[PDB]
């Protein structure tokens, strides 16, 4: 194993749920809009394979 | 996208255009400014999509103790 | 109806129909459609310069045109 | 009886974006653009070219040497407050179809420039008397003032001389490094663009 | 130009609406212009409809009830 | 027809650099940007919306997407949404009959 890893994983999900509101808010919009351009990846390649 | 944008064809462009092709245009500025804010993020080290790995103990997952079957008939 | 709105496999069937409306185009004589339909479908840039120079009514230039592309 | 309406509309699109252009009439509101249903025949009514002063413009027209006093620098030029120089949103776009755009339109419009430009009917004898006219009321309504004789001169010049210059521009160039239609090309381009169409009154309908 | 038809039509009438055409020269042309009389849906009456019921279809479907008025 | 070549290379190019990424950022640690499914979204499907020309573009349109019940999938399970394999614990029925399991639909 290692100690040194986990402790360095813990301080990091704790840094990570410790983070302010509109970083995180910003974290799920960004998600979200990923997610909206990824469900119409098929239509936006062959538009622009035509142009 | 990025292997060649649209953008640089459209000032270029020798046939007549449409609002369709600047709507293409723009969703993939709006594709690229996403990656870019999206990488932006990860270097920080501050996406929450990426964690590192759990150490797993070897001996719980192995065999069922005594508390686990009484959690069966629990639930 | 099927010349547009086509998808990226169907380039062959769209390619036929585009082919078989400009025998349409040219048999009418209404070669303004024509002149556009091709300009619209042409990649190299020197065929839709010369179609629109041959268009537009001026004939030397769009020989030349096609003389450079040849 | 659909596909010719569809031909005759845009070409007398073409022809009206042309009369729109060269007289830089703006406010094309879609209530004001009369169009027929049993020919494609277009319309406009309201025709008023739009005139303000060198002081609100970046115009350089007046720049050129001009005659005219130093002092005297606000006198009229046309100009287009707005953003897009001719009206062309989706609707007609999508009604006109992918060939027609260049099919007609442009073509259509590059062949009206060209018969129209100095082709033993030269513009600059013809458009004096009625810029002269425009002049004198743009004066006697706005600047409330009268405009002595040589002034009125350099101005009424001032006024042809960018009027045939917007009208020679579109047309084709006589060297063959590209494309004709190229100027047309490039103000379509500027009217379809997103960024161009949205920067205009709501008044203008652009969505239709 | 409606009597320019073949061999089954009458003969003297074909023949000699094509020597009036062609002897007008470049004046039998001269009014070709943008057609003016195009007629909508709403003209030549075809737009009234009438439910029907079919046995292959499931549901009623409105048919147009003038193609021959 | 070098096109065609020009737009295979570009594909290999571009899964090249998908699994040197994948390789350089999955070695201790879980990187879930790359799986399309993994952070899993059963988004609303609004009618509102009539014309749909190029959704993923107007923000206010796609806003009507509201995400609802997200879930996070185990990347056995991922990858089984990838290609047409059936879920695991599915059970197609037909004629009172068992027969082969069935893959999800694919909707746009």
């Amino acid at each position: 194993f290692d100690k040194r890893r986990e402790t360095e994983r813990k301080q990091y999900l704790r840094r990570l749920l410790s983070r302010s509101p509109t970083e995180i808010a910003e974290e799920e919009s960004l998600v979200i809009e990923a997610r909206k351009f990824e469900l119409a990846a098929k239509k936006m390649l062959t538009e622009r394979a035509s142009l | 996208t990025q292997t060649f944008p649209l953008a640089k064809l459209l000032p270029r462009s020798h046939k007549s255009l449409t609002t369709d092709a600047y709507e293409s245009a723009l969703l993939e500025g709006k594709i690229a400014v996403l990656y870019s804010r999206i990488e932006e993020l990860k270097r920080q080290r501050k996406w929450s999509l990426r964690q590192p790995k759990r150490f797993i103990d070897p001996f719980t997952r192995e065999s069922p103790t005594h508390w686990d079957h009484l959690l069966a008939e629990m639930k | 109806e099927l010349s547009e709105g086509q998808g990226i496999d169907n380039q062959k069937i769209s390619d036929a129909n585009q082919d078989a409306l400009l025998e349409v185009y040219m048999s009418l004589q209404e070669d303004d459609m024509f002149y556009g339909t091709w300009r619209r479908r042409a990649k190299y840039f020197e065929t839709n310069a010369a179609l629109s120079y041959e268009q537009i009514g001026i004939w030397d230039k769009a020989l030349q045109l096609y003389e450079a592309a040849q | 009886n659909y596909w010719l309406f569809r031909k005759q509309f845009t070409a007398q699109y073409a022809s009206f974006i042309f009369m729109t252009y060269i007289m830089c009439i703006n406010s094309r509101q879609p209530q004001k653009i009369h169009i027929n249903e049993g020919s494609g025949n277009i319309w406009t009514s309201e025709m008023l070219p739009t005139k303000v002063a060198t002081g609100k413009t970046h115009s350089t027209a007046y720049n050129n040497s001009t005659l005219d006093p130093a002092v005297k620098a606000g006198a009229p030029i046309f100009y287009n407050t707005e953003s897009v120089p001719f009206r062309l949103t989706p609707n007609i776009q999508k009604f006109i179809g992918e060939a027609g755009l260049e099919g007609i339109l442009s073509v259509y419009i590059l062949v009206i420039a060209n018969s129209l430009s100095d082709s033993e009917f030269d513009m600059e004898q013809y458009l004096s008397l009625f810029v002269r006219d425009e002049v004198i009321s743009w004066f006697a309504q706005q600047h409330r003032a009268s405009a002595q004789t040589n002034q009125l001169r350099e101005i009424v010049r001032v006024n042809v001389e960018l009027l045939t210059k917007r009208v020679l521009q579109l047309n084709h160039i006589p060297n063959s490094q590209n494309v004709a239609t190229q100027f047309v090309l490039n103000l379509i381009s500027q009217a379809v663009n997103p960024r161009n169409l949205a920067y205009t009154d709501s008044a203008w309908m652009a969505y239709l | 130009s409606k009597h320019l038809k073949p061999l089954p039509y009458y003969h003297q009438h074909s023949h000699t609406t094509l020597r009036i055409l062609g002897k007008l020269g470049g004046r039998n042309r001269t009014f070709i212009k943008p057609v003016d009389n195009l007629k909508t849906d709403s003209e030549l009456f075809q737009n009234v409809e009438a439910m029907f019921k079919i046995h292959g279809l499931p549901n009623e479907v409105p048919l147009s009830i003038t193609p021959g008025l | 027809s070098t096109v065609l070549n020009e737009k295979d290379e570009a594909i290999n190019r571009a899964v090249a650099e998908k699994l040197r990424q994948r390789k350089e950022s999955d070695r201790g640690w879980v990187n879930l940007t790359d799986d399309p499914f993994n952070p899993f979204l059963q988004f609303t499907n609004p009618d509102s919306i009539l014309e749909k020309g190029h959704f993923p573009y107007s923000s206010i349109a796609a806003a009507l997407f509201e995400v609802d019940q997200s879930n996070y999938f185990d990347p056995e399970i991922t990858q089984l949404i990838k290609d047409k394999k059936p879920l695991p614990r599915t059970l197609c029925f037909k004629d009172n009959a068992l027969t082969t399991p069935l893959p999800p639909s694919i909707y746009e």
